[PDB]
């Protein structure tokens, strides 16, 4: 028994990581098993954590958490550094959006449960954590109840099937912070601290959790990886275009008839995304804007690209929330405003009081009480938000405001 | 002072040796304390410190900084609602009148009895199922007021 | 299929605003819609109660079936649960007796309303499969049940472990191919079953063996569509709807002589008169009733319209199904689209109901034409009264039982033929 | 000799997958052929029979049983109109007639370029809209004749 969830629409042409996650149920290890779960681990314990490695390396996979960087590599940077090792996924999932993650840890917890155990065995790691954002109980319960069922397989524990390896998985939660999703600060709030992130380089696979060489993956990565291992990195790397080859999970939500998490390759397009798959637009009114979360803001004329991580391309996290002809872009800036406002950590001057005055005065701007000094100032501020800071958010608080602003010019010279 | 009952001090004392060290075990420990009383005691703090071996200020700061942990107001059910971009493009403000009109209570409101007070949240990941909220763990989306009142009415 | 094939748009008027709350407009209510008049919701009130608490609540509310018999059906289901499983649930669309339309618009205009009684129903009765049997005749009814189903499925109410409960269902829809006795429940099972729609000796009972010899529950979509109300108002508060003995929502198909055709939701100590004169708007051209054909089943004269529609000895009963013509209209041309009907549809295992309507229809068109000697004539009232003798269903038993009621009714009309 | 296209077998196959049991999709499979063909070719029943793991004898007979199903004439169109009580009463006799001045058809012929059958029913169950019939899947009320030829102009 665990607390309702919505059931989130999934659909899938590849069946791979959406196989079972289509059907919005947990699907528990027998039925896991019966579909040939944990063969891949099986397989992945007779290989040396250095093939694992060069196999993930060879079948191009990439991030699913936002910045798309090759996996292999950064666990081969992980190997390069002494013992002990950590390795972490980030189930913090609160981008503005994005919704992908937590179907597969809802209902097919085993996948990402065999893909952690492969991960950890490629770069030696005994101990492994799950960070879950604290807004997902559910989740939280079926993976601890996941985590058991695994144990009492042999799947976990001491001399895993015999390998001489060692792995236990701790669940963690969250407790309201977007910025935990950030990887230095999810290793300091796994260390029982405010979620602060830290200076890079170094990077985790340097210096993460207690100071030792870490591996953090998003819940999306990780799932990847049973199927690496089962299929071999030449039949993965058949699947879409050969550059970004692999599934990519698109949570599209906003004004489409079918909004939901869609398993497609990396060479459909944004438009495809929307009209061939998520049934088009409500009322069938016109695209006027999508928001790539809460980063990135693509006009109706940027529909026809591919949704990969080439310089033209979607990218982050294929998270597409739609606007339409009738929606006010100001109101929207406004709520993405709002959200950096509720997230900055305040540890840097410009993010801390960027972050803040951009929505203060954003809102200002909205009701029609803002001065000439409150326009030029907004302008200002959203400009002037990434300077010193040390990680993404700060970085990115001001640049989809900024793209609304150069997109859709009239709509903004309206609220004078 | 101030001590835990016995039952609760147990299932904290169960998280406390989960991980490898205690500290790791602080949001587990705050989420275990607000579930049982209904937001966090300030009076709670100083035990769970020592429990921790941390010291207070390092606990009280974190108490700080994770908006899911709330020392002010004690609330049977927390009806949390989204009022980010996807929800707010599809009918946060439904969702919010609504309330309103059932219970009687505005964001940041407790209910007279104790017994419902709606917390503004930042996105839920449930946008494909705009608007959302929680009551307490159980989450849905907001279709209609009488959805809604039919949902409400599980909570006693 | 976001294109369905054209239907006509049937009227539909209800003073219940329960079974014809959305199909009082004509046209398809998606789950979204069905959601936010807190559809479903009775669902999942259902499955946190025990399928015997079920049971009991529809046997309180005094729910009787809408396919013709008014069997009770909490006492129906209560027959098939004392039968070990694995059961059976059958949702009966056959809906194909003349002058029947009810059913038709509650599957093309709310079929979630269906659905979720199907899944009620089939929790409270242990069954894990169930079906719909739809005529082949109703191919818009079938497109937009699939479609439905579908969406049940997207949102979690169909599939393994429905909203956590334990309870798996998959409800399949199966056509009919023209065959008015598949509507009978032991014929759409041999149909179901991929054979010819032949009904089966009963005792036994399909509660007792009925699709592959297991417990079978069929109800009509009427009685089913009634489900999610029960729960979701409780049984008492469903009993106190209309007359306390034969209480809720009736649906009655109204068609003919009258000025507002159509599907009626009232209760039923509504009067014949009433359905006609109140509600449907009287007769056409203001002229004088002068028969009502409950569907092909009874013959109501003039003299009898201050009758309730209830399931009363002296009640209107069956369907609800009121067939009005007034003064001119010909009652033995009338009476002969009847026998037409029979001499169609009998299946011909049975000797008497397979000569019998035959006959009845062979020699009533002789009659109509003025070609009819006296042993025809005499052959007819024969064969009319020995169509039901070793009948193994109702159609043997009833095909001759609207005629004799006109022959008894309008005697000087038939006296005009002779 | 005779071999189902395998576009309509694909058909064919997902409905005998559909029921539990490959039997139980017999008159889907027909339905599905009668659309493909036109009516029920006599040659099409033996792959039929093995592909639903049926005696022949068994598929035959219940080709026969069912009134929907065609073996003899090919026609794009089935005009299905319905001649029993209600229909009848309100007007069967002028739908038919306007039917023959606009096709040159009675019941059960078919037009001479194979585009039109009419076959004449049992109740449609759409009483209340009498005089009632089909054109293939869809259904509609007859009105006149000007409006009958409107709406089988759409059929082409
Ligand atoms: C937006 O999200 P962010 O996490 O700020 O994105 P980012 O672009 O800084 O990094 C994305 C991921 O790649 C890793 N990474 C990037 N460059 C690396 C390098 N040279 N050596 C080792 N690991 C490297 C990061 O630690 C992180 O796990
Ligand atoms: O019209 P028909 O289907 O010929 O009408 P009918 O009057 O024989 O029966 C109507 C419904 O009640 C059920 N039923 C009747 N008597 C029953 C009994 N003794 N035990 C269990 N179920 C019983 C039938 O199976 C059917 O579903
Ligand atoms: C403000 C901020 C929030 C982030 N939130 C998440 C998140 O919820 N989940 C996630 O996996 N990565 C998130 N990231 C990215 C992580 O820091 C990191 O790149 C990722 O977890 C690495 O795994 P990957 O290479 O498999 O994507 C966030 C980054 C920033 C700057
Ligand atoms: C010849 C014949 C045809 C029937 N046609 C139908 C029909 O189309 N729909 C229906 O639900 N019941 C029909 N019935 C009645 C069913 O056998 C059965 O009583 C009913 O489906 C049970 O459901 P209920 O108790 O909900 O009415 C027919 C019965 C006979 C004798
Ligand atoms: S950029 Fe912003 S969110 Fe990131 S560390 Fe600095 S203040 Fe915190
Ligand atoms: S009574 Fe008539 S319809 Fe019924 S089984 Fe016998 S022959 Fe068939
Ligand atoms: S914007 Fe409300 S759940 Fe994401
Ligand atoms: S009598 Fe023709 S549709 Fe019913
Ligand atoms: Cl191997
Ligand atoms: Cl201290
Ligand atoms: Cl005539
Ligand atoms: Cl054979
Ligand atoms: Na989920
Ligand atoms: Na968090
Ligand atoms: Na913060
Ligand atoms: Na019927
Ligand atoms: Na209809
Ligand atoms: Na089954
Ligand atoms: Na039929
Ligand atoms: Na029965």
């Amino acid at each position: 028994s665990y607390p309702a969830i919505p059931r989130i629409y999934a659909e899938t042409t590849l069946n791979m990581l959406l196989k079972r996650a289509k059907k919005p149920r947990v699907h528990s290890i027998d039925e896991y098993l019966k579909d040939g779960g944990y063969q891949a681990l099986e397989k992945a314990l007779n290989m040396s954590p250095e093939e694992i490695i060069d196999w993930v390396d060879k079948s191009t996979l990439r991030g699913g958490g936002g910045a798309g960087f090759p996996t292999g590599k950064k666990w081969k940077f992980a190997v390069q550094n002494p013992g002990p090792r950590y390795f972490i996924c980030n189930a913090d999932e609160s981008e503005p959006g994005t919704f992908k993650d937590r179907i597969i840890i809802e209902r097919d917890p085993h996948l990402l449960i065999e893909g952690i155990i492969i991960s950890s065995y490629a770069i030696g790691a005994n101990e492994a954590y799950i960070y879950i954002r604290g807004e997902y109980p559910a989740g939280y319960y079926i993976l601890r109840d996941a985590i058991e069922e695994a144990k009492k397989k042999g799947f976990l524990g001491k001399n895993i099937l015999g390998s001489g390896f060692d792995l236990e998985i701790y669940v963690a939660r969250g407790a309201g912070a977007y910025i935990c999703g950030e990887e230095t600060a999810l290793i300091e709030s796994l260390e029982g601290k405010r979620g602060h992130p830290r200076l890079k380089p170094p990077y985790p696979v340097q210096k993460g959790l207690w100071g030792k060489p870490t591996v953090v993956n998003n819940v999306e990565t990780i799932a990847n990886v049973p199927f690496i291992i089962s299929m071999g990195w030449e039949e993965y790397r058949y699947i879409g275009p050969s550059d970004y080859a692999g599934p990519k999970l698109f949570p599209v939500s906003g004004k489409v008839k079918k909004p939901g998490v869609y398993e497609l390759p990396m060479n459909t397009t944004l438009r495809e995304v929307i009209f061939k798959y998520a049934g088009g637009t409500l009322g069938n009114k016109k695209v006027k804007a999508v928001f790539s979360g809460a980063l990135d803001c693509f006009s109706s004329e940027e529909l026809d690209i591919p949704m990969d991580y080439s310089p033209l391309g979607f990218g982050g996290t294929g998270t597409v929330i739609v606007l339409t002809e009738e929606d006010d872009i100001v109101e929207a800036a406004l709520k993405i405003a709002e959200f950096y406002e509720h997230e900055t950590c305040g540890q840097c001057t410009p993010c801390r009081v960027g972050c803040y005055e951009q929505a203060n005065l954003l809102e200002k701007i909205y009701k029609g009480e803002a001065t000439e000094q409150d326009w030029e100032g907004f302008d200002f501020v959203n400009r002037n938000i990434q300077p010193t800071s040390i990680c993404g958010l700060g970085a990115v608080a001001g640049r989809l405001i900024r793209q609304t602003l150069e997109k859709f010019p009239e709509e903004w010279e309206k609220y004078r | 002072e101030f001590e835990f009952p016995e039952e609760l001090k147990t299932k904290l004392q169960e998280h406390i040796n989960y991980f490898p060290k205690k500290r790791q075990a602080i949001l587990l420990c705050l989420h275990e304390i607000q579930n049982y009383y209904g937001y966090i005691p300030p009076e709670s703090l100083k035990p769970l410190a020592d429990m921790l071996e941390l010291p207070l200020n390092h606990v009280e700061g974190v108490v700080a900084f994770y908006d899911m942990f709330d020392r002010e107001d004690k609330a049977k059910y927390r009806i949390r609602v989204c009022v980010s971009i996807v929800c707010h493009l599809m009918g946060t403000n439904k969702l919010l009148k609504a309330l309103e009109n059932i219970l009687g209570i505005k964001p940041g409101e407790v209910t007279p009895d104790g017994k419902f007070k709606i917390v503004p949240v930042q996105c839920l990941g449930a946008c494909s199922e705009a608007p959302v909220f929680m009551v307490n763990d159980d989450e849905y989306k907001f279709e209609s007021e009488v959805q809604l009142n039919e949902i409400l009415s599980r909570y006693t």
